């Protein structure tokens, strides 16, 4: 099957099938980090969450910033944006982290508790009358109900493929996000405008010229 | 600042040591010729002196009245006052390859546990084998907090104790 | 049968039922015959939009080099008055776009199933349904006489060939910074010296 | 049933046909449990009704010409009124009357099992007391409440974005249709 590195052996608990129906499967665990299942469950569960805040994110990134490039929508750098946005807004940033932190912990500690138990949060009288949609969708990670309003999961061959686009565009999202933290330090400008200096000189405005990522040169 | 301790880029106690080191360097060196290998490495040995007082006074360390760096551990007083770099930095630093060596050798003693001869691969190493675990111990702080949560890290009441316990 | 590139492989998928079946698709896009539904369908869409849009900007343009109330470049028809702001516009252009978009959309994922007119519950397109293909109202000149299949394959040639037009008019706009028909105009004055490798060398 | 909410769709398995509204609305299969159901029928009925008592107040308040319904709770800010009438109180002693009488209606309301429709003293009329025209009475009242609580969510959303009261606001839509609406306001559409 597909893997990372044409040739390499395939490690031997990414090869099951519990493994390989899960979703972009390419034999990529050099560090064995995986070999327990109950750790490659949570380890699932992890890369989903940050697939999903990766792409949101940087697509908060690029967005505005390739339209303020355009005409409209005169947004700062995200390096800027959260001392711009801090002082156009209402509260301090300890009592608008203080109100995320209790809204984002209800939210996480009910999917905490959905991938300890997976018939978990479908107890009846624990909601008023959401419980009964705070179920799962018999594969963990992957969320029925109020989550998934157009109802696209509903169909099931189509079913592996929106899988396997969701976890590639959020490893690329998750590298897209490496790279915007490392190009600020090195560069000091922002992405669309490292985009602009590639595209202008090619040859010469890259990692090998900025004199930070390998200076041994 | 921290504890009544002046900054080093403050400190004239600091600019006096650095000044006596400079002095020291330089009457050794006025006995020599200009472009001579003594005369050469001597002022290489002024600049490397230059170089690290003025990181020592970028860095932010704390001097005391005799102008020396003064290292912070608390990791709240550190992380508030941007001593983080001295104490906290390299505890955690320390603590990855400390760790990263204790488990490399404790899956390099499972693995030869298994053999017919397994000192005989304490003696001689399994270098293939070893390396091979050299390399794979990279994640071994997320190996050692499952093998925790799954009660495989300790063994149970087999271990060898005296009559009394 | 005819292909894009005679005597080559012809992938096994593409066997002729789809308008304008010429066997191309070297990057094998559509294994999945959903996926081949859906690009049938989009490539109907994208190539009607595109025939209107190409109508729309040659005919203007073509009027308005001969002998109304406008004769303004299709890149600089934002810049005009129409009596009200553009943003009115968007928003009257969307919510009667969502309308008829949608109904479009619950026609292709049910055919049968949006046909008769909702409050006028009499009228009502014939039960040849064919998603992408409606009908009724929509041939109101009573067309498909040449049964459907000769007008399917000129439905999609001339599409494909607006399609490759308007891609055309926003690169050509870019790049020579003109009008599409004045650009027209330098290539029958002098085609030796105004090619596309003439005007990128220029720069 | 009431009718379709979208034609060609399936009608859902758990919304049965003798229930008032029934339009097969459940996209996000909210109501499959009947439990849920029950409930949701108990606070879709008892929003619809609070939304035509507020829709109806806002409207008053504004035809009157007593300002609108933004401006009326700005004296406590700063001396009621009502009818143009001053009222004697003062935000502390309204908000304890209100909290007694409304935890008293309230209590007596949740005591009660699953009583959506109460009559007796609550309908003095005797309107529901035939069985036939009742359930159509009971079909325009919850279409009635759907679109008095649109109206409610489309007075707050129409407020944020203008800063002016909804009559006033439809006066302006009536005077230039294509010069006032959600898009010349530039909030609703953040372009342009
Ligand atoms: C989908 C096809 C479509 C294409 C190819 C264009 C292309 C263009 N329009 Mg646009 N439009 C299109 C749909 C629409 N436009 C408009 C309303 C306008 C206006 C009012 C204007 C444009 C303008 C433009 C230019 C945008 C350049 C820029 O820097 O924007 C960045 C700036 C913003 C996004 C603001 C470009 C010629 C501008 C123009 O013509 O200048 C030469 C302009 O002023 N358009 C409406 C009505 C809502 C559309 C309907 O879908
Ligand atoms: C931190 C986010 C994250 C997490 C939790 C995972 C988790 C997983 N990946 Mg994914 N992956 C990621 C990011 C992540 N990945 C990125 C960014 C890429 C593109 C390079 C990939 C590309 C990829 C491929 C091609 C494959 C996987 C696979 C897997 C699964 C098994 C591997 C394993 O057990 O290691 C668990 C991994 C972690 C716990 C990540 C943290 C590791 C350390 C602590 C940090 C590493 C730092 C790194 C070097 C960056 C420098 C800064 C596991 C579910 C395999 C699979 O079968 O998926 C179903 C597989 O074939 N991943
Ligand atoms: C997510 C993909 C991605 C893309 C498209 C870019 C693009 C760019 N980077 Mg950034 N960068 C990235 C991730 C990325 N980077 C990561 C993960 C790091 C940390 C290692 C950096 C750290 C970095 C520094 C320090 C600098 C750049 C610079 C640049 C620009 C010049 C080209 C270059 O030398 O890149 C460097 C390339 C890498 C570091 C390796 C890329 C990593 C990916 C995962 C490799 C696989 C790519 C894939 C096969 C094909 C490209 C995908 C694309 C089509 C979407 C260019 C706009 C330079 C700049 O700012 O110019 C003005 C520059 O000085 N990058
Ligand atoms: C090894 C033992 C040890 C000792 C003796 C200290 C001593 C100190 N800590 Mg430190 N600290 C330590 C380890 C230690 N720390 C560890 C392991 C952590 C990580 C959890 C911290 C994280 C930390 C933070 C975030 C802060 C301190 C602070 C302090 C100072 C005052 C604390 C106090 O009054 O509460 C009595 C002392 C204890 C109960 C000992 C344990 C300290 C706990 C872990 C933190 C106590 C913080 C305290 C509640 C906040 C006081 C605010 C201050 C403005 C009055 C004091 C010098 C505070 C400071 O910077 O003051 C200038 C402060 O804000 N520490
Ligand atoms: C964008 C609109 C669009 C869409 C949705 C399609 C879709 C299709 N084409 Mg058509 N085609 C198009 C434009 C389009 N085409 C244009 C403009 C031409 C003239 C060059 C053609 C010439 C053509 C021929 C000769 C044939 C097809 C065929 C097909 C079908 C199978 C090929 C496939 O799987 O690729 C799916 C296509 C896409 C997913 C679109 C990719 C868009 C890329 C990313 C844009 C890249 C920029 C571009 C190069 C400029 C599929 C229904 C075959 C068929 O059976 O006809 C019914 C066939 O024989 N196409
Ligand atoms: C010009 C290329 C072209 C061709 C050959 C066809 C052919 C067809 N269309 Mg299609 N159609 C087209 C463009 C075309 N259409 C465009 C641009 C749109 C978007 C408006 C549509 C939207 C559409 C709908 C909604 C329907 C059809 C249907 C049909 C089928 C029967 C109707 C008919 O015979 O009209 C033949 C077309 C012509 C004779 C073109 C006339 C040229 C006009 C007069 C020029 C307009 C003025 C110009 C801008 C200046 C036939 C396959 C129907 C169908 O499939 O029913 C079963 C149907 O319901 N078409
Ligand atoms: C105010 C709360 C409320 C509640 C509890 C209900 C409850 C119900 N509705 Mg009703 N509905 C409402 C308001 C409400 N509705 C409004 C305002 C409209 C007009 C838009 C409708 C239009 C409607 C139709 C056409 C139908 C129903 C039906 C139902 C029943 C089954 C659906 C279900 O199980 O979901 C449970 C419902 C909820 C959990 C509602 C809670 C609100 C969610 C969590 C957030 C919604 C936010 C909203 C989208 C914000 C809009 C902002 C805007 C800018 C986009 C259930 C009794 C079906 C029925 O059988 O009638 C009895 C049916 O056919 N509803
Ligand atoms: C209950 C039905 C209803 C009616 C009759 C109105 C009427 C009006 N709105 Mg309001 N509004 C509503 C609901 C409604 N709105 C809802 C649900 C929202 C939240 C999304 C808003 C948010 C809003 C904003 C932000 C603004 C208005 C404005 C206006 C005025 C200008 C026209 C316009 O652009 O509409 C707004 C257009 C829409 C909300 C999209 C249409 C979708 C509707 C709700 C579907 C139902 C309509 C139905 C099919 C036909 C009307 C039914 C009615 C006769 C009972 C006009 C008086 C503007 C104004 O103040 O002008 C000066 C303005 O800036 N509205
Ligand atoms: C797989 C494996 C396995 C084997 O065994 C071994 C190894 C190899 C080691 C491994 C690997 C690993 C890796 C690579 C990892 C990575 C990760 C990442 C990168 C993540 C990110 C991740 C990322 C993320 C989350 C991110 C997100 C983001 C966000 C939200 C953003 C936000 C924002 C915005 C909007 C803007 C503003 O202004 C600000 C802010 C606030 C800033
Ligand atoms: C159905 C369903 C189902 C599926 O499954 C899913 C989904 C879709 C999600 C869902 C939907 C939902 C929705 C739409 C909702 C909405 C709601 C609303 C709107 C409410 C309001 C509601 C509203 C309401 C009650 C309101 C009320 C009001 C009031 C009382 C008012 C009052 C007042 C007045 C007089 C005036 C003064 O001066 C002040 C005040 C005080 C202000």
């Amino acid at each position: 099957r597909q893997s990372w590195l044409p040739g390499s052996q395939i490690p031997a608990h990414l090869d099951t099938p519990a493994a390989q129906a899960l979703a972009g499967n390419f034999g990529f665990d050099p560090l064995g980090l995986g070999k327990d299942p109950v750790a490659l469950r949570w380890y699932q569960q992890a890369e989903l969450i940050h697939c999903r805040t990766a792409m949101a994110g940087v697509a908060g990134i690029l967005i505005p910033g390739l339209l303020t490039k355009a005409g409209a929508l005169n947004v700062p750098e995200w390096y800027d944006a959260g001392k711009v946005a801090i002082e156009n807004s209402f509260a301090p940033w300890g009592s608008l982290l203080a109100v995320q932190l209790f809204l984002c912990g209800f939210v996480e500690a009910k999917r905490w508790q959905d991938i300890r138990k997976p018939g978990s949060q479908g107890e009846p009288g624990s909601f008023l009358g959401f419980e009964a949609s705070l179920k799962g969708t018999s594969e963990l990670g992957y969320p029925g109900g109020p989550f998934d309003p157009l109802g696209l999961s509903k169909e099931a061959d189509k079913w592996a493929d929106w899988k396997l686009k969701e976890v590639k565009n959020g490893r690329l999202a998750m590298l897209a996000f490496l790279g915007f933290v490392a190009q600020k330090y090195a560069t000091g400008a922002g992405p669309v405008d490292n985009l602009a200096a590639h595209l202008k000189d090619p040859w010469h405005v890259n990692y090998a010229t900025n004199g930070v990522s390998l200076p041994f040169l | 600042d921290i504890a009544g301790l002046t900054p080093c880029s403050e400190s004239k106690a600091y600019a006096k040591l650095e000044k006596k080191e400079l002095k020291t360097l330089e009457k050794r060196l006025k006995q020599y010729e200009a472009d001579s290998a003594p005369a050469v490495a001597l002022k290489a040995t002024m600049e490397r002196t230059k170089a690290r007082f003025a990181n020592y006074a970028k860095a932010g360390l704390l001097c005391g009245n005799d102008g020396l760096p003064h290292l912070i551990a608390d990791p709240g007083l550190a992380l508030k006052y941007g001593h983080a770099g001295e104490v906290f930095i390299p505890t955690f630093g320390f603590l990855y390859v400390a760790g990263y060596i204790g488990y490399v050798g404790r899956q390099y003693l499972i693995a030869v546990k298994g053999e017919a001869k397994p000192t005989d691969k304490e003696i001689i190493i399994d270098v293939p084998l070893a390396t091979k675990l050299a390399w794979q111990g990279a994640g071994w702080p997320l190996a050692a907090v499952q093998e925790l949560q799954r009660g495989t890290l300790l063994e149970k009441e087999e271990n060898i104790t005296v009559s009394p316990r | 049968l005819p292909s894009w590139m005679p005597g080559a492989d012809l992938p096994g998928y593409l066997n002729g039922t789809l308008p304008g079946d010429f066997g191309f698709d070297p990057l094998y896009l559509g294994q999945d015959p959903v996926k081949l539904k859906w690009y049938a369908q989009a490539e109907l869409m994208n190539a009607r939009f595109a025939m209107l849009a190409v109508a729309g900007i040659l005919v203007p343009e073509l009027l308005s080099n001969i002998g109304p109330g406008a004769g303004v470049a299709w890149y600089d028809a934002g810049k005009f008055e129409y009596f009200a702001p553009a943003s009115s516009l968007f928003g009257v252009q969307m919510l009667l776009f969502a309308w008829v978009e949608i109904r479009r959309y619950q026609d292709f994922v049910k055919p049968g199933s949006a046909n008769q007119d909702p409050i006028f519950t009499n009228n009502k397109l014939p039960d040849g349904n064919e998603p992408g293909y409606p009908g009724g109202i929509f041939d109101p000149f009573g067309w498909s006489k040449g049964d459907i299949k000769s007008l399917k394959l000129k439905e999609i040639k001339n599409g494909r060939l607006a399609m490759l037009a308007f891609a055309g008019f926003i690169g050509q706009a870019y790049t020579t910074g003109t009008t599409p028909l004045k650009n027209l105009s330098t290539h029958l004055a002098d085609p030796w010296s105004t090619t596309v490798w003439q005007n990128d060398l220029a720069r | 049933k009431a009718g379709n909410w979208l034609p060609g769709s399936d009608a859902p398995a758990w919304l049965p046909d003798d229930l008032p509204g029934n339009y097969g609305f459940d996209p996000l299969s909210l109501g499959k449990e009947p439990a849920s159901l029950k409930r949701f029928t108990e606070s879709e009925v008892i929003h619809g009704r609070w939304a035509m008592l507020g829709v109806a107040g806002s409207l008053a308040v504004e035809l009157l010409g007593y300002g609108n319904w933004y401006d009326a709770p700005l004296w406590a800010v700063n001396k009621a009124t009502w009818f143009g009438i001053e009222v004697p109180f003062d935000l502390n002693a309204l908000l304890a009357f209100e909290f007694v009488a409304m935890a008293a209606a309230e209590g007596q309301r949740g005591d009660a099992g699953g009583v959506v429709y109460p009559g007796g003293a609550f309908d003095p009329l005797g309107f529901a007391k035939d069985s036939s025209k009742s359930g159509e009475l009971k079909l325009k009242e919850i279409k009635n409440g759907r679109l008095a609580m649109v109206a409610f969510l489309g007075f707050v959303a129409q407020h944020a974005a203008t800063g002016k009261g909804p009559i006033a606001a439809l006066g302006e839509h009536l005077a230039n249709p294509w010069g006032a609406n959600f898009a010349t306001n530039g909030i609703s559409v953040p372009f342009f």
